[PDB]
């Protein structure tokens, strides 16, 4: 389940931006940071309460 | 682009205004005058702290040729304005003439202005606009600075210093 | 339209060349025309695509 | 449109690169030449490979 529940990144590489798109970088920075805290966060979390749930 | 200006000014911790094109030994042919009324202080009328609305003086408005070397190890924030009269007639009034520009460029960019006169609704008292224009000049990199007309020239340009946690509220 | 100015020196120059482009799509066509100021191109190319690509350093 | 142009390019796989306009019987009236100093290959003045700097002849 666990390994199923995660979805293979085909998804963007990166991207660059301009020096006058700086809030469009911003933009895309905050939405990766964003995701990134929110998989790392689900990603331990799931980890740590499936961890104290299989030992249970 | 202000909206990006604002954000740029959010990482800002500090500036250096700079005397870039301060005095009249800047300027030996130009002077700042032009309309003043709608930007009074304490009921005088004025032009802005940072920026100098150049006009022709004696009747003319020379070819305008002006740059900045950056030799500071900070990035330089320079702003600039390009009028644009509510009428040809204040145009010519400015010694600014009908094919007016500003050429604005550095190692990294270049941009090109014109004005574009008409008239608008009233704002302010005011049947004009002016545009305000803007970059961040990286350290070692050169302004090359020109016009024909319709400029208004940077003054206490800045330095930034950069940091972070900063930001703007209301 | 070309916008002549002096530029501070890169790679020894004093001007510039803007680049630009675009995707043609099968059946379209170009109509390119010009009073000076032109790098045609050469070697342009069709592109085949799909998914997972993309750029790395 | 660079950063836009290295995201069409992420995803794709393969491309042909044609001649579109490749030589002189393309261009009768145009020549390649022009600044070439800057864009030398080896130590010998040059142009980019996949695009023509034409000037008039
Ligand atoms: C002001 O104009 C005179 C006469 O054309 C010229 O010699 C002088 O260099 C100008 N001043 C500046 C700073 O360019
Ligand atoms: C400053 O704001 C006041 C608000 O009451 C306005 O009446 C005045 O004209 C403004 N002055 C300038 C220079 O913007
Ligand atoms: C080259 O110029 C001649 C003379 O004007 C003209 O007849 C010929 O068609 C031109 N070549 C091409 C490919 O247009
Ligand atoms: C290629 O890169 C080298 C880096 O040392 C540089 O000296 C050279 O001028 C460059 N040549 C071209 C055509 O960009």
């Amino acid at each position: 389940s666990v390994i199923e529940k995660m979805n293979t990144q085909f998804t963007a590489v990166g991207k660059e931006f301009n020096k006058l798109e700086r809030r469009m970088e911003n933009l895309n920075k905050k939405v990766d940071d964003g995701f990134l805290d929110i998989w790392t966060y689900n990603a331990e979390l799931l980890v740590l309460l499936e961890n104290e749930r299989t030992l249970d | 682009d202000y909206e990006e200006l604002r954000e740029q000014l959010s990482s800002v911790s500090s500036f250096e205004r700079f005397e870039i094109f301060p005095k009249e030994s800047s300027w030996p042919n130009h002077t700042v005058t032009g309309v003043s009324a709608s930007c009074s202080h304490n009921g005088k009328s004025s032009f802005y702290r940072n920026l100098l609305w150049l006009t022709g003086k004696n009747g003319l408005y020379p070819n305008l040729s002006k740059s900045y070397v950056n030799n500071k190890e900070k990035e330089v924030l320079v702003l600039w304005g390009v009028h644009h009269p509510p009428n040809i007639g204040n145009q010519r009034a400015l010694y600014h003439t009908e094919n007016a520009y500003v050429s604005v460029v550095s190692s990294h960019y270049s941009r090109r202005f014109t004005p574009e006169i008409a008239k608008r609704p009233k704002v302010r008292d005011q049947e004009g606009r002016i545009n305000y224009y803007w970059t961040l000049l990286e350290p070692g990199d050169t302004i090359i600075f020109e016009a024909n007309g319709n400029l208004i020239a940077p003054w206490y340009a800045f330095a930034l210093s950069r940091g972070f946690g900063s930001g703007i509220i209301t």
